[PDB]
């Protein structure tokens, strides 16, 4: 006859909500006695069988720019990073004035000797010690033309908390798992432009392998694409929104260094010892990064022919960074526990006008691109609340046989009748890397209650 | 089928799978956050169970209530609802009317229970 | 200048960003927050009350 309402429990309907998430790590990350920095004592392990079920005919809108897991991941990384430097050595008795000269006979033109006095394990006795501090960690306090007085940089503003020499900065993968009563929708569309509907949504509980790499201006190890180069942006109208280029073919990049002596152990009290840079044996060279020439050339050509779809009659150009200090204009990362800040002058020096150039030469692979750069030791990252460190050095030489995944670009402001616009690389906020690694997923809440029309009559 | 096996399937065929989406509602730095989330999940399930039990539909998945359905709410034929539509569009176009439906179910349960105690007391 | 009763000048010295160098500063502390530590009839040595 007429419609009578009936209640249903166990109904698959969805809403958008913001809740905290869990961890998930591999089984090999718990047998290590170095305790890592994230996945040994806090994060829970996962099962070795990630079940994924594809849904039939559902279309769901995705917005990777207005996301909750990016902000939660950033807050969790910041909090877990600040909690891992509390039981470590603090370099408060190192703000004494340093007397610094050239590095012996035949100076290296990059380090200063910087001999000082320090308090030993006895509170009365003091001893004269020496090191080799890097030049960007040395500030010339002066009142006249004095070339022998120097001090450390982090004693001026806030703290000198050294990292512990047991943990490591190795980026092992982690997975984010939704809590009970929540699911994660993942879009499998290959032509996903970042915002809009998706028609191959699959429901998963735990995310795939995410490596929280510390990098700016250029993306390190990460997940590749499937079909072609993908452009990620939210408006593509103004010049103040960072655009992400997601690649398809990796390009090999290595970074090397000359030798050092050892970790010179200097005591500043009971138990608190720090490892400074000792001597340098052998000849001194530069710390450089090598990138293949023809792979970078046809990769940038592929980026050009794919980016020409959004600009039909305009040529693209590249040049240097748009000014600033050391920390923002250089591609910065870390390897083996030592940080690198490297100039990108020889990578973004070119232009594309729409005419493709084919590179067919087998013997031309010998030519490479070299990036010469220096090393810092005190890191002021996260653009605030960073808990200013002092990275301990490594004894021998190191290698950085790495992989490249994406690029971060920013358009410059043009003038009238400017048909040739430029794209300069820039980093800035840390959220861009984890936003590039979390475009697929979206947290979702299920409501098991519902109503439906039928002809059910409850008996009395 | 596990999570959301019939989230876009046939309306008549989505009534055979409510058990698997209802079986799994409970299954220092991070000693408080997961605790708060777990207690929140427990109270979400308990609120759902109490809301089911407040109109006499506890322990039964598909329960029936004698309150009628007004023509100003859906005005659509039953056959193509149960054979063509899905749950998500139904939640899209019914969720603005849910509170008065819940109130009607509560009033109908109150009337049914008051007739039940009147019949028990008069006998 | 003036009398400025119930207040005292109480200029001290404190460390700068360098642990070696120290610089002189001044303030105006209230009278009940100042205790005259004394071993003789010295009318210039004073200290802060809560450091005791
Ligand atoms: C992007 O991806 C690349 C490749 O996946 C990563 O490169 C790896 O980086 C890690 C560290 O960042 C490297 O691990 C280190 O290797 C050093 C040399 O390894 C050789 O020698 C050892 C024996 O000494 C062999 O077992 C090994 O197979 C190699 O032949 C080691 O000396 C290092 O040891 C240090 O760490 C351990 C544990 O923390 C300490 O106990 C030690 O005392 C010492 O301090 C370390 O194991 C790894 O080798 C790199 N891979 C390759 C192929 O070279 C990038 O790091 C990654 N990220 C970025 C940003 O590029
Ligand atoms: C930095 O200066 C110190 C002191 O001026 C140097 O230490 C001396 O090194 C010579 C070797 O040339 C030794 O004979 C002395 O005994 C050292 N004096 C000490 C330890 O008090 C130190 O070599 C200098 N650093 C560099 C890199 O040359
Ligand atoms: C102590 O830190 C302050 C910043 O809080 C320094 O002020 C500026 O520092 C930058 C970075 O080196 C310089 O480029 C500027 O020239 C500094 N001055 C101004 C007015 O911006 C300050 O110089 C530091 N102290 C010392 C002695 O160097
Ligand atoms: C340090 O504090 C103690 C309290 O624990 C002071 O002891 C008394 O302080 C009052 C307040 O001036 C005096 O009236 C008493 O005479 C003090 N002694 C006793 C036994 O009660 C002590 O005086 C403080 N130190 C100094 C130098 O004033
Ligand atoms: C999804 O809906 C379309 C619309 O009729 C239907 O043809 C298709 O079979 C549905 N998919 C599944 C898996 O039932
Ligand atoms: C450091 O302490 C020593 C004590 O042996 C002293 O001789 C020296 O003058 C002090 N200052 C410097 C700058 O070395
Ligand atoms: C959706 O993604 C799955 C992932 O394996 C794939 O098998 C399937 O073909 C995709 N759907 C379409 C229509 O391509
Ligand atoms: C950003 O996008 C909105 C709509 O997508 C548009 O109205 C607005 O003009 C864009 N911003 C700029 C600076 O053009
Ligand atoms: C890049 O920026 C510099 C800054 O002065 C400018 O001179 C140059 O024309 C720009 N373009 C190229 C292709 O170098
Ligand atoms: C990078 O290299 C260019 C040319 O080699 C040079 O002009 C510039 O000063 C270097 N440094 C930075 C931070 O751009
Ligand atoms: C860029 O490339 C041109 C062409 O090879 C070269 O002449 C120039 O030195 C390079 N570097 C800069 C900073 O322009
Ligand atoms: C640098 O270290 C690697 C191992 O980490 C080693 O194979 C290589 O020979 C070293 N470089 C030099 C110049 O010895
Ligand atoms: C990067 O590329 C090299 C060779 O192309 C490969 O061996 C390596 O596994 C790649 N890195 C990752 C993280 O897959
Ligand atoms: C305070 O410290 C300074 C250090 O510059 C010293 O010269 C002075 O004698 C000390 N005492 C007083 C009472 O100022």
């Amino acid at each position: 006859e007429n419609l009578w309402v009936t209640v249903y429990y166990g109904v698959p309907v969805w809403k958008e909500a913001k809740t905290t998430l869990f961890c998930a790590s591999d089984a090999r990350a718990y047998e290590k006695e170095v305790h890592n920095v994230w996945a040994t004592h806090a994060c829970v392990p996962t099962d070795p069988s990630p079940q994924e079920l594809v849904l039939g005919n559902v279309t769901e809108n995705f917005n990777m720019w207005k996301n909750d897991m990016v902000d939660q991941m950033h807050e969790d990384i910041i909090s877990l990073w600040d909690q891992s430097l509390k039981p470590c050595v603090k370099l408060t008795p190192l703000c004494v004035t340093l007397i610094c000269s050239d590095a012996g006979s035949g100076g290296v033109e990059e380090m200063k000797n910087c001999s000082f006095n320090t308090t030993t394990e006895i509170r009365d006795k003091e001893k004269k010690e020496y090191a080799l501090f890097y030049k960007p960690d040395i500030v010339p306090l002066s009142e006249t033309n004095n070339t022998s007085e120097y001090r450390l940089i982090n004693c001026n503003t806030s703290a000198c908390t050294q990292a512990c020499p047991k943990v490591t900065f190795e980026p092992i993968p982690i997975h984010y798992c939704a809590p009970a009563g929540y699911a994660i929708l993942k879009c499998n569309d290959e032509t996903f432009n970042g915002t809009g509907p998706c028609s191959n949504v699959s429901t998963v509980q735990c995310t795939h392998g995410i490596r929280p790499v510390v990098s700016t201006q250029l993306l390190l190890n990460g997940s590749l694409a499937e079909k072609e180069i993908v452009i990620r942006s939210e408006n593509l109208t103004n010049n103040a929104k960072i655009i992400i280029v997601h690649l398809h073919t990796p390009v090999e990049i290595v970074c090397t260094r000359p030798n050092n002596n050892t970790r010179k152990s200097v005591r500043i009290g009971p138990g608190q010892t720090f490892y400074a840079t000792g001597d340098i044996i052998g000849d001194i060279k530069q710390a450089h990064c090598n990138i293949s020439e023809e792979k970078w050339n046809d990769t940038l050509q592929k980026v050009g022919i794919e980016l020409q779809k959004h600009f039909p009659n305009k040529t693209i150009k590249y040049n240097q960074s748009a000014g600033g200090d050391m920390e923002i204009t250089t591609h910065s990362f870390n390897c083996g526990g030592e940080f690198f800040y490297c100039n990108t002058s020889n990578l973004f020096n070119g232009t594309y006008n729409g005419t493709y150039i084919s590179t067919n030469s087998s013997a031309n692979s010998t030519s490479t691109i070299t990036l010469q750069c220096r090393i810092k030791q005190i890191i002021n990252m996260w653009q605030g609340v960073g808990r200013c460190m002092y990275a301990p050095p490594i004894a021998g030489n190191i290698t950085c046989r790495s992989n490249i995944t994406g690029l971060l670009l920013t358009r410059d402001g043009g003038t009238n009748s400017n048909e040739t616009e430029t794209f300069r690389p820039a980093g800035g906020d840390m959220r861009d890397n984890w936003r590039s690694e979390l475009y697929k997923y979206k947290v979702v809440k299920i409501e098991p209650l519902g109503v439906a029309p039928t002809r059910c009559k409850r008996r009395v | 089928l596990g999570f959301l096996g019939a989230a876009g399937s046939t309306m008549g065929a989505a009534s055979m799978t409510l058990t698997v989406q209802a079986r799994n509602l409970l299954s220092t730095v991070w000693g408080i956050k997961q605790l708060q989330a777990r207690v929140l999940a427990v109270e979400r399930y308990l609120r759902d169970q109490q809301l089911l039990g407040i109109w006499g539909c506890s322990g039964k998945l598909i329960c029936c209530t004698n309150v009628p359905w007004n023509s100003s709410w859906s005005n659509r034929n039953l056959s193509e609802i149960w054979d063509n539509m899905t749950w998500l569009q139904w939640d899209k176009e019914i969720s603005n009317y849910t509170q008065i439906i819940y109130g009607l179910l509560e009033e109908s349960q109150n009337q049914q229970e008051k007739n039940e105690q009147d019949l028990l007391a008069l006998d």
